[PDB]
């Protein structure tokens, strides 16, 4: 155990710091400044307003005694004179302890409960350990839900980061709020959360529904509000997926956070490059999102070390209700499948509004078949999905003109989805589906073919459990 | 053979009526909308190329 | 000599001082050596680009040159190992720092150094006059993997002056001399060359013989052959994976190269400690699959320089395999990951995209890194030869119409397989659109046809014909439904339809269409034409359809369940079985024409 | 606080719209055919929703409990005239029961009557919570009744030709002033259920 109290040991001198002047000029959230000497990469750096306040900003790109740094706290009221700077020496730092858990910070991750500062155990970095890809490990053991619609046609398992598709005003945050509610294993979890430009509305209903719970000493949180400055709003998200790997991976946690919205993110970090010149990607975005929610993403699921686990549920909203969208679009490519939440099923009064075609998973292998679920999953899963898709088509067909060309599959596939929407899909918000009552009400919604167009499912299955 | 015969006729001359002013031109002003709109976009990422 | 760091925008680095440096020469810049290849210089004004991340630098501080563009390690061990983009060992950096991730500029050889090999001494003699590519003698690695060839470097030559008996020897040491004009040519166990020059070759070469990928419709319609191209389309979940494995462990070629660029980690594990248990099916089921087996991984957390290189060692990784005179392939992870990481330096560096946004040199470069396959005549004294085959894994994405990287590769390259989507609703895969789809390889190969199956091509060109005239009057029924319909019609559409749930429906895990030889698919296409034909003679004469549908009957569900027979119970006794099935349909349909 | 937008780029999801929307509880679209028609206001019950309804209920539980459970089946007769109109289109009405034109001409009068501040008087520019509350009561069980009164056995078109002068006693119901006390207007809500609900009892069979 000596290793790391020498390690701390070694930090254990006092460094004098700088103090700098002559500010050459200042651009919207970027302050330029020319006198520095060896001026070193991705540093803090503090500021001394002509008021006596104190802000803090980090640099963006070097040069021959010429630096930019932007500014967390907005850029208002600086005099080009009467302004200093001091540098620090050292990345973006951050204290932690075991000792987080039912404290909320603002968005600078201080607190904001009138308690005390944290008195870290240790201090930590927001960029580092670039995890080696051998070690890690893959999701097994399925983690309930009880959502049918979820745990069903996209069950997941525990460990594998997936995001929400939602657009405006529609009932993602209460959908989330009972997911980390009511959830398990199949047969407890740590909750980090991170808000970012949101209502004040929606993070009070959020905090209602964890201390309510009870789970709020099982919590901590970061706060970072609309009113809040942008720039703040790119750090946050590194604070809180910091707090996660040091509580799984050195506190032995099986954890699960919730990124709160990626969409201001990227508005952010567009507006912020846009500051800056740069010949724009697609739609005008900074032509290099990918490597940065890469980065963000990448931080998930578990390793051969020990037992933390790590879980996302990043949260995004749609623009104009498509996916063609950059923020989307390159959202897919990263992450293991997405649950979807559709414009017409809200307006339906259907509770979720959860629409499947488009939303799937990327994992389920390790996560169906017996041993911990019913053999049947799959067969269910991907006939109903034949059965839906094809009740669609119908449907779009009766709108030429009527049922000119009509089929009796055509009419079966109607009841079919007709009663799988208002009973399957329509789930309270306290209902509680487990596997098996969800799988034995879509075999009783399946109790409505003959045995031959079910075609996906084994022989064995369509006897074992046709009737019984 | 008459009756049948009058009753398809009125059928398929009402849906052959309809289809000719009902559907025919939602499709057409449609076509043009999303036309116009790739348009715009065109310009504007030239605009910025160009700046 | 040394230089200065004077500006640093994000990866790409700015730096002084730097003249006499080569356009691609690797830097190592940083005061911890951090990896670096220049790409814009101009007066001492040099532009690095870093394949680490760049963090708490700052001007003023050594840039070391290295004179030498990026190259790859090659020789014994490059077998059974997992790599990146840059060749670092994974497994052994991993059991050494201890860690749970790389540490920051961390350097390590390749091979593994310490590692005795026995080496077996070539004909070659002091005094012979030799030059590079030349086998002058083999090592032993494991089964096969045996007799790894050890050969000399390209550009080498001059006069054998003396070759180390055999026995035991480690990586690092000459055991040839030679000379030109001195004794200044040694080699060890192991040479290296440079990433982005293609390893030249004795002379091109056709290709014959095609792939085997144990899924009818592309094996029968659109086949592909060994040193020949390809395009994927990929869904992750369309069994892009089962069939990777299944040609893996069928794979004709003896060794197989994957690659990894912007896998999504999750899975990476998940094949990582797959393969492991997936068993060569050559010489019974050996249970390893390493000795025929090199991956290489690099995930999007990973640098971008490091994803974009990730295909260039893997290709040039294939050049040098093939250059031992065999049968390899090459799995493409996804290039439209590695156009994205082209777009985004491209960007970075400071350019002027005008092809929806991209780079023009996207073209260039995708033809580039596809004139690197093919069948040609190994290099060397035993004149020998090879073959590389490429499959391209894509993702399409975009609109409706935009899809500019598929219209760039689709261009060059001829084995293109397509997409539906329809059937990936219905669930039902492979999920291969039949109308889009198309392949070149069937012209040359007529030949092999000749020589094993000949009537096979008239036979697929008829039922690929009547396919396409079913779905041309799908669509027109649809508008209108069934009527004025002929027997001929319903029989084509019943026909289409049970091809479709027969051929075109394979499940990696059923015994069955795990993998459907030659033989077997032929003997079902057999099978099915007949049906058809002798469907459309006994309404060709003048029948009720119906009635002749309903005396047949069992017909469709034998030769439906012809798919569950066992694959190749006996090769002939399947084919036995075949033909009796065969024999009782003519019976059964002779007794239904009248 | 409100505000208004000005749509003219070709579209309406332009990025001031997308950005109000993000923050924004209450939408309240607007047509412009409406305002071909003179009907006002012209906003869009189709594309339009709100978000404040759930604890509102408190409210309503605490003054008029009854009144959150009419909307719902308010706004959902609306949703069926929508999805009834397709059919009027594409071969008119040929196959409708008379429960479709009891919903089809209950939604036409809801148009005509509730959804029209029209005017300037009493009437015409102020309506007070109760006074709404009572045209809810009184369409709600007109619609409700005649439904009753077919099912249980009424040719639909003589009914409606029979029961008459209720659709005009339930329109001009309306025209009442509002602040006549919340007792006249009252009684006067209270007198004309009684005598609708009497005649569809005569004529329900």
């Amino acid at each position: 155990f000596a290793i790391n109290k020498k390690a701390v040991e070694q930090g254990f001198n006092v460094k004098p710091r700088l103090n700098y002047n002559t500010v050459s000029g200042v651009n919207g959230p970027l302050v330029i400044l020319e006198k520095v000497k060896f001026p070193r990469y991705n540093e803090i750096v503090n500021l001394t307003l002509p008021d006596g306040t104190v802000r803090q900003g980090q640099v963006l790109e070097i040069r021959g005694d010429r630096a930019i740094v932007q500014v967390f706290e907005g850029t208002s009221g600086i005099d080009v004179k009467k302004t200093t700077v001091e540098f620090t020496g050292e990345s973006l730092r951050i204290p932690v302890s075991e000792d987080m858990l039912g404290r909320i910070f603002d968005g600078s991750g201080r607190p904001i409960d009138n308690g005390p500062k944290v008195f870290a155990e240790d201090y930590l970095d927001i960029n580092g350990s670039p995890i080696n890809p051998y070690a890690r490990i893959y999701p097994e053991e399925m983690i309930s839900t009880g959502v049918s619609a979820i745990d069903t046609m996209n069950s997941i398992a525990r460990g594998q980061k997936i995001p929400i598709f939602s657009a405006s005003g529609l009932p993602h945050n209460e959908i989330a709020a009972q997911i980390c509610r009511q959830a398990g294993l199949v047969r407890n979890f740590s909750i980090v959360f991170a808000a970012m430009g949101v209502n004040l509305e929606t993070a009070r209903f959020f905090k209602q529904d964890f201390e309510e719970n009870g789970s709020l000493e099982r919590t901590s949180l970061f706060l970072n509000l609309a009113n809040d400055p942008t720039i703040e709003r790119i750090i946050t998200p590194r604070l809180a997926l910091t707090t996660a790997e040091y509580l799984a991976y050195q506190t032995e946690r099986h954890v699960l956070t919730i990124l709160t919205d990626m969409s201001s993110y990227a508005d952010a970090l567009r507006e912020v490059s846009a500051a800056r010149e740069e010949v724009p990607g697609r739609r005008g975005y900074p032509g290099y999102m990918y490597t940065d929610l890469s980065t963000i993403y990448e931080r998930a699921g578990r390793v051969e070390g020990r037992n933390g686990s790590i879980t996302q549920i990043p949260i995004l909203t749609m623009p104009n209700d498509d996916i063609t969208h950059p923020i989307p679009d390159l959202t897919g490519y990263i992450t293991e499948g997405q649950i979807f939440v559709d414009r017409q099923l809200h307006n339906k009064g259907i509770y979720p509004p959860i629409n499947v075609l488009p939303s799937l998973s990327r994992l389920m292998k390790s996560a169906i078949g017996e041993g911990m679920t019913r053999k049947d999953h799959g067969d269910v899963s991907n006939q109903l999905y034949a059965k839906y898709a094809i009740g669609k088509d119908a449907a779009a067909m009766k709108a030429v003109v009527g049922e000119e060309a009509l089929s009796i599959e055509d009419k079966l596939s109607l009841e079919f989805l007709e009663k799988f929407e208002k009973t399957f899909i329509t789930q309270g918000a306290y209902e509680d589906r487990t596997v098996f009552e969800s799988l034995d009400q879509a075999w009783s919604l399946l109790r409505i073919y003959p045995k031959e167009m079910l075609n996906r499912i084994s022989p064995k299955i369509l006897d074992e459990f046709y009737d019984r | 053979a008459f009756i049948i015969l009058d009753e398809v006729i009125k059928v398929t001359n009402r849906r052959v009526n309809a289809i000719e002013h009902v559907i025919i031109p939602r499709t057409e002003n449609t076509i043009a909308y999303i036309n116009s709109e790739l348009d715009e976009l065109d310009r504007e990422e030239f605009y910025r190329l160009k700046k | 000599e040394y230089g200065a760091i004077y500006s640093v925008s994000g990866p790409v680095v700015i730096a002084e001082n730097m003249i006499g440096c080569a356009m691609y020469e690797l830097v190592k810049v940083g005061h911890d050596n951090l990896v670096g290849e220049v790409i814009r210089i101009d007066g001492d004004k040099a532009t690095i680009q870093v394949y680490e991340e760049t963090a708490g630098l700052t001007v003023g501080d050594p840039v070391l040159r290295t004179g030498k563009p990026l190259s790859v390690e090659l020789g014994p061990g490059l077998m059974e190992t997992i790599y990146d983009g840059i060749q670092r060992p994974l497994k052994a950096i991993k059991e050494e720092s201890q860690s749970i991730y790389i540490p920051r500029g961390i350097d390590t050889p390749a091979l593994d150094r310490t590692i005795k090999w026995q080496f077996t001494p070539g004909k070659f003699q002091v005094g012979d006059h030799i030059s590079g590519g030349d086998i002058y003698g083999s090592v032993f690695e494991n089964s096969l993997i045996s007799s790894h060839k050890i050969l000399l470097p390209p550009r080498s030559r001059g006069t054998i002056t003396w070759i180390a008996p055999a026995g035991e020897y480690t990586l690092d040491e000459k055991i040839l001399e030679v000379e030109f004009d001195g004794k200044k040519s040694d080699f060890t166990l192991y040479h290296t060359w440079p990433v982005r020059v293609p390893r030249p070759v004795t002379e091109k070469l056709s290709a014959d013989y095609p792939l085997l990928t144990g899924q009818r419709v592309l094996d029968a319609l659109f086949p592909c052959v060994q040193g020949g191209t390809t395009c994927i389309p990929g869904a992750f979940g369309c069994g892009k994976t089962v069939i990777s494995q299944s040609l893996s462990k069928y794979s004709n070629s003896d060794a197989i190269i994957y690659v990894g660029c912007g896998e999504r980690g999750n899975e990476m594990a998940e094949v990582l400690m797959e393969f492991p248990e997936l068993y060569t099916e050559m010489s019974g089921t050996k249970e390893p699959i390493m000795k025929r087996t090199t991956l290489v991984a690099n995930t999007s957390n990973m640098p971008v320089a490091a994803r974009e290189a990730s295909i260039y060692t893997g290709i040039t990784l294939a050049e040098y395999f093939r250059d031992q005179g065999k049968n390899v392939s090459m799995i493409a992870d996804s290039s439209s990951r590695w156009a994205e990481a082209l777009r985004e330096i491209s960007g970075r560096l400071g350019e002027m995209p005008a092809d929806q946004g991209f780079p023009a040199y996207l073209g260039a470069k995708l033809a580039s890194f596809y004139e690197r396959a093919g069948k040609a005549v190994a290099l060397g004294s035993p004149d020998r030869t090879g073959s590389v085959s490429i499959v391209a894994a894509v993702s399409p994405a975009g609109g409706d119409f935009s899809d500019p990287v598929t219209t760039a590769t689709l261009g060059i390259t001829q084995v293109f397989w397509g997409l539906d989507k329809k059937l990936a609703q219905r669930k039902h895969f492979p999920s291969i659109n039949t109308s889009v789809s198309y392949s070149k390889y069937t012209n040359v190969l007529n030949k092999f046809y000749d020589s094993n199956y000949p009537e096979f091509p008239v036979l697929r060109d008829r039922m690929k014909e009547i396919l396409s005239n079913a779905e041309e009057l799908e669509q027109v029924v649809q508008l209108v439904g069934k009527s004025a319909l002929s027997d001929s019609d319903k029989i084509t559409l019943d026909v289409a339809t049970l091809i479709k749930e027969d051929f075109l429906q394979q499940n990696g895990y059923s015994t069955y269409d795990a993998f459907c030889p030659i033989w077997k698919t032929f003997d079902m296409m057999r099978a099915f034409i007949s049906y058809h034909d002798e469907a459309q003679k006994a309404v060709a004469n003048g029948a009720n359809w119906s009635k002749l549908a309903d005396s047949t009957g069992d017909v469709k569900h034998a030769v439906s369940s012809s798919k569950f027979f066992e694959p190749s119970r006996g090769e002939k006794e399947v084919h036995g079985e075949f033909e009796k099935l065969l024999s009782t349909m003519q019976e059964r349909f002779a007794e239904s024409t009248d």
